[PDB]
RNA sequence: GGUUCUCCCCGAAAGCUAUUUAGGUAGCGCCUCGUGAAUUCAUCUCCGGGGGUAGAGCACUGUUUCGGCAAGGGGGUCACUUACCAACCCGAUGCAAACUGCGAAUACCGGAGAAUGUUAUCACGGGAGACACACGGCGGGUGCUAACGUCCGUCGUGAAGAGGGAAACAACCCAGACCGCCAGCUAAGGUCCCAAAGUCAUGGUUAAGUGGGAAACGAUGUGGGAAGGCCCAGAC
RNA sequence: CCUCCUAAAGAGUAACGGAGGAGCACGAAGGUUGGCUAAUCCUGGUCGGACAUCAGGAGGUUAGUGCAAUGGCAUAAGCCA
RNA sequence: GCUCAACGGAUAAAAGGUACUCCGGGGAUAACAGGCUGAUACCGCCCAAGAGUUCAUAUCGACGGCGGUGUUUGGCACCUC
RNA sequence: GCCUGGCGGCCGUAGCGCGGUGGUCCCACCUGACCCCAUGCCGAACUCAGAAGUGAAACGCCGUAGCGCCGAUGGUAGUGUGGGGUCUCCCCAUGCGAGAGUAGGGAACUGCCAGGCA
């Protein structure tokens, strides 16, 4: 149920990262298996309502890609501080 | 060398020490002063300590 | 502990031997044999060596383990050491004493010109 | 019954690494063995590193406590 | 009213109150107050606030305090000039960041939870939040 | 307190140490003049270094809340229990100038190399002045993270600096005045009139003269966004 | 006069800032050779208590340093001759 | 051979009073007032435990919270000695 | 080539732990102690003379990720310079960029001399 709509992440660190939440995207890293890690930039709010529900962070999840479809599971989240946001995901593959 | 062009933009009056001395490692003597330099990494890199108030043409 | 207690109590002199750079004839010993290497200054190369637990000096002897089995390899590793051109080095006991087998393998070296 | 204090003591590296210093230089002024002498450098009674030969600093860490060592290598 | 029971100095510098808080999700029960200002919390502030908690619960679930007044404050009494050494402990606090939860609550419905808290938040010098236990 | 003609070049300091010293003085620092001498000095790049600060963390020093596993005290029985208490250990949650099993950026030392700069460096000597500082930024102690307050560090400015801007306003922003010009380009800041320049262009926001002074909190103000419940088995 | 912090990771750095010490001791508590390695708790054991001494075990310096604190200290700088 | 310890040590050798006072000076430094500040104080507000026969909010408003004034006690020592 | 021992490098991806394993040799315990030397009592240790016995202890090797240890990527925090704001705190551009943690790695590697079985 879960399909998360990524883009790859052009530039990194933290002006480019500030740069994206100040847009309602947020960076996340997909790691796992023996594949290199792949930095993504998610749209915010719909990764926000999604999260919302408890399988999310339970149950296997997909994320598209340059049209390739892959497949992960939550490993952590990085929330903001005092909001209700989303600084960071960690997704493992599975 | 490529020879590039470094222009003062702003004053040198309020400014760090370093950047003073920034300026004088590259000739730049007054704001509109126009110098030409070897292009290097060292020569880029004071333009960077001072790339506030230098501008480049290349 | 009474193998690290012999380590621990060697390492001031060998540690101190290694800030000297000297060559240190080390002497190993057991209830059996008896052992003699000239080291070099760096700690990782042995010049020459002297055991009893070879044939060439333990056929020789009633009892590889006694002063005299000592003697032997104290005068064999100094032979050994002057064809080599070594004369000058330091003893490392690594702690055992310098009493009995020791003391008779660093007698023995002694006479046969070595420098300590 | 808290306006006292100590002159400082002006401890701590006076030459680093790769600097080129002459025997008798001090290299630490420590209080203990924060660094311990090396190759041709002298630990003295108030455990400040000097040199022993003229070269250069080098700063190392060795053995099985990974324990800060100063040497003199000899240009 | 909380307060260290031995502290190894009397006196703590004024210091700086910088950066986003640690101790940020619920931990220990469902709900939480959350900070979103920055500022000290006094002790007296912790037990009105946690007074207000469990009156608007009675005899219900459980309360956490996450904030501990560590840190003492100093005045000079009326009348003395400056300097003449550092003044006498008054009062203990914490220093509060953005993002910091101060308390937690567990054994009570949301909605009585939401109100335990705005009555406690109205005690406090910070503006806060409610917020829920996040899972992974 | 006052110290009288002129022009030209350079140009501080209000710090340290010590002082019956604290508004004085002395040496050093900082100024100047002279002489002499090495890529001597500075910037950037590369390399070699040491850190224990910021941040972080909680093994240690301490401090803190909860939970778990549980000796030990004590209201009574006159050993049993106990609604009280309970350390060590375990798991979780935080805090620290005088905590550190981690640890930067910067700065500092040194080396090399290029460009660059009126030797900018160091040394010796001649002459000094100065040792009341001030505000601003950064990092801090102290105070109330009060003071145009106080004490350090560091930078900048004023002091010893005019000009333009901030209405006016040493210390803020821009910018360093050799003289002259009824020429031109720009900086900060500004362009309806006082008052030089857009009553400029496009898209929106505000209706409060907000703009053009002020917080917790309060509220069908108004704009925008993300979803979502109820809804022609008839909802509000 | 000494130590720590303030002190902004070289040094240095102020306040009637925060905290503690010194005005000695030692012919061994110094030199050297040789040797040794703590605290605390656990189990068991005569007088034994919760804690003397003994033995083992776990522990690994959580001790010790003639006296403050800091940095050091097992190759011990700590204990013994 | 010096607690010359006010520890770079004025002399080997030293306490006070002055409203009987005097000179040189300082707004480098107090007392009045002004100024900055607003801890304190005053005034107002937010939460509302409760009191108020019932009933928080007619009236009062515990524990605590935020401001306003320049307004008392003060802080500073910028003006004026 | 394999096993052992000595000396080092390296200083936990090297350590603890657990399970198994080895005695020709080497090493360990072991046997004995007039004499050498020794116990602030003790042949325990030190030590000398030895070689019936055992690889039990130890030691070494092999195995096993319970632990320690190592450890990304990414983000986060901090920060030099410049700029800006609602300025006790933050944001922007740029540069540098942690710590904790996550995936994951990981049951050291290597040299000199000697000896022994082959
Ligand atoms: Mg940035
Ligand atoms: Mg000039
Ligand atoms: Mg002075
Ligand atoms: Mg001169
Ligand atoms: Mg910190
Ligand atoms: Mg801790
Ligand atoms: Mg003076
Ligand atoms: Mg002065
Ligand atoms: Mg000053
Ligand atoms: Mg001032
Ligand atoms: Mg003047
Ligand atoms: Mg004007
Ligand atoms: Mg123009
Ligand atoms: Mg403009
Ligand atoms: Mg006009
Ligand atoms: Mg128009
Ligand atoms: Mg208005
Ligand atoms: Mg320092
Ligand atoms: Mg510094
Ligand atoms: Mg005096
Ligand atoms: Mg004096
Ligand atoms: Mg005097
Ligand atoms: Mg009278
Ligand atoms: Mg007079
Ligand atoms: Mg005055
Ligand atoms: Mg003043
Ligand atoms: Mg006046
Ligand atoms: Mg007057």
């Amino acid at each position: 149920m879960f399909t998360i709509n990524a883009e790859v992440r052009k530039e990194q660190g933290k002006g480019a990262s500030r740069r994206l939440r100040a847009a309602n995207k947020f960076p996340a890293i997909i790691y796992g298996g023996k594949e290199a890690p792949l930095a993504i930039e998610l749209d915010h709010d719909k990764v926000m309502n999604m999260q919302a529900k408890a399988e999310f962070y339970s149950e296997v999840l997909t994320i598209v890609v340059d049209g390739k479809e892959i497949k992960v599971k939550a490993q952590d989240v990085q929330r903001h501080p005092y909001k209700p946001k989303l600084q960071h995901i960690d997704f493992v593959r599975a | 060398a490529k020879t590039i062009k470094i222009t003062q933009t702003r004053s040198a009056i309020g400014r760090l020490p370093k950047h003073k001395a920034t300026l004088l490692g590259l000739g730049l003597r007054r704001i509109g002063h126009t110098v030409e330099r070897e292009d290097t990494p060292a020569i880029r890199g004071m333009i960077n300590a001072v790339s506030f108030m230098v501008k480049v043409e290349e | 502990d009474k193998k690290s207690a012999r380590i621990r109590r060697a390492t001031r002199a060998r540690r101190k031997l290694q800030e000297l750079g000297a060559t240190r004839l080390v002497v190993h010993r057991t209830p059996r044999h008896i052992y003699a290497q000239v080291i070099a200054p760096n700690g990782s190369e042995v010049l020459v060596a002297a055991s009893t637990v070879e044939k060439a000096i333990a056929e020789q002897l009633k009892y590889t383990g006694n002063k005299d089995a000592a003697a032997a390899v104290g005068k064999a590793v100094a032979e050994r050491a002057l064809e080599k051109g070594i004369k000058d080095v330091s003893f490392d006991r690594s702690g055992f004493q310098y009493h009995g087998r020791v003391q008779a393998l660093a007698d023995a070296a002694r006479e046969a010109g070595l420098q300590f | 019954r808290n306006g006292r204090d100590s002159e400082a003591k002006r401890l701590g590296v006076k030459r680093f690494g790769g600097e080129s210093v002459l025997a008798g230089s001090i290299i630490v002024r420590q209080r203990g063995t924060k660094f311990h002498a090396g190759a041709n450098v002298g630990c003295g009674r108030d455990h400040t590193l000097f040199a022993k030969a003229d070269g250069k600093v080098k700063f190392e860490v060795k053995g099985p406590k990974n324990r800060k060592f100063i040497s003199i290598e000899a240009e | 009213m909380l307060q260290p029971k031995r502290t190894k100095f009397r006196k703590m510098h004024k210091g700086r109150n910088r950066g986003l808080a640690q101790g940020t999700d619920v931990s220990f029960g469902s709900f939480g107050l959350k900070a979103v200002g920055r500022g000290r919390l006094t002790a007296r502030q912790i037990e009105a606030a946690r007074r207000a908690m469990t009156r608007a619960v009675k005899r219900q679930g459980k309360i956490w305090i996450r904030v501990f007044p560590d840190k003492p404050i100093t005045e000079k009494p009326l009348a003395v000039r400056m300097g003449k050494g550092k003044g006498n402990v008054e009062y203990w606090v914490a220093l509060i960041q953005p993002g910091k939860v101060l308390y937690e609550m567990d054994g009570v419905p949301e909605e009585l939870a939401r109100e335990a808290f705005k009555l406690a938040a109205a005690k406090l010098p910070i503006k806060t939040t409610f917020v829920t236990k996040t899972v992974m």
